[PDB]
């Protein structure tokens, strides 16, 4: 199928407190596989999955080096952002950073990722085309003139085209079954009484891999979207996912309801019902 | 600067069964700046060693973090998330519904 | 992997 690499970085600087906080986290589509944090007691790049600590000393060492050189460069950034906003130097602020590549099925490149945010806002980011930004502001555009004179799309390009998608490729070849199968979800209905007239009918989804499904209830076949609560999709803690839809339906009605339940890892979409 | 109130889910990564060991999770999503307190409670009190996740983001920037703890659901026993953040001017109590 | 990338904003 499609797939995804993405590098999340964070940020934060405490002027007086010292060096700002860095945090990484690497993701292949909804699986975490590595973190670093700037202020464990011996920063290093960890694995988060089971299929990358087969990863030699060699990447572990690589990747470290980056991180603690990025924290740096990071920290440099943070200080000419609060320069081009004129903004106090006594106050904290984040820069996020995500970047990345989609392939295909063939395991070809879709398209590449490379985008900032300061203080929660767009700030640049690498067009489609990979060879132009998008500056969301006159202080983006100061990044944006540097780093066209520099050529910094070109050196990044490579990373994007190269690295990127053949590590990706590498990843879902050892994860195997835990990247490319996905993973159904256990489905069931529960029923609350409300009072003698009214009762929930809840329909859940548990443990499911990827986190993207459709949960829908149906009266007599018509989609209920007005009366349906429906929570955010949350993960389980175990790399699974949950999700839930209810309704409020009339004592003795229940029978008129189903549930509709679209996820990848299904052989079809799933009518459930109470019972 | 943008702030971003937190949503918060508190719920079991399995369907309770009192005196089935489980995991408690309280969910914390949405929110910006990172700056954030999150705590279980048992009866009002504080669960020490709790857990959380790596610090991670959505497409639109904002920060989502897991908190979790091991815990035997009972029939009597409380448990809840209080969450603090700048955007919060009280702290934010949700209590765990093994129905929810 | 991650990449190397040393320019700053």
């Amino acid at each position: 199928g499609s797939h995804s690499m993405r590098y999340f970085y964070t940020s934060v600087s405490r002027p007086g407190r010292g060096e700002p906080r860095f945090i990484s986290v690497g993701y292949v589509d909804d699986t975490q596989f590595v973190r670093f944090d700037s202020d464990a007691a011996s920063p290093r790049e960890e694995p988060r999955a089971p299929w990358i600590e087969q990863e030699g000393p060699e990447y572990w060492d690589r990747n470290t080096q980056i991180y603690k050189a990025q924290a740096q460069t990071d920290r440099e950034s943070l200080r000419n952002l609060r320069g081009y906003y004129n903004q106090s130097e006594a106050g904290s602020h984040t820069l996020q950073s995500m970047y990345g590549c989609d392939v295909g099925p063939d395991g070809r490149l879709l398209r590449g990722h490379d985008q900032y945010a300061y203080d929660g806002k767009d700030y640049i980011a690498l067009n489609e085309d990979l060879r132009s930004w998008t500056a969301a502001d006159t202080a983006a555009q100061i990044t944006q003139r540097k780093w066209e004179a520099a050529r910094e799309a070109e050196q990044r390009r490579a990373y994007l085209e190269g690295e990127c998608v053949e590590w990706l490729r590498r990843y879902l070849e050892n994860g195997k079954d835990k990247l490319e199968r996905a993973d159904p979800p256990k489905t069931h209905v529960t029923h609350h009484p409300i009072s003698d007239h009214e009762a929930t009918l809840r329909c859940w989804a548990l443990g499911f891999y990827p986190a993207e499904i459709t949960l829908t209830w149906q009266r007599d076949g018509e989609d209920q979207t007005q009366d349906t609560e429906l929570v955010e999709t949350r993960p389980a803690g175990d790399r699974t996912f949950q999700k839930w839809a209810a309704v409020v339906v009339p004592s003795g009605e229940e029978q008129r309801y189903t549930c509709h339940v679209q996820h990848e890892g299904l052989p079809k979409p799933l009518t459930l019902r109470w019972e | 600067m943008i702030q971003r109130t937190p949503k918060i889910q508190v719920y079991s990564r399995h369907p309770a069964e009192n005196g089935k060991s489980n995991f408690l999770n309280c969910y914390v999503s949405g929110f910006h700046p990172s700056d954030i307190e999150v705590d279980l409670l048992k009866n009002g009190e504080r669960i020490e060693k709790v857990e959380h996740s790596d610090l991670s983001f959505s497409k639109d920037w904002s920060f989502y973090l897991l908190y979790y703890t091991e815990f035997t659901p009972t029939e009597k026993d409380e448990y809840a998330c209080r969450v603090n953040h700048v955007t919060l001017s009280q702290p934010k109590i949700v209590k765990w519904d093994r129905d929810m | 992997i991650p990449r190397r990338n040393v320019a700053t904003l």
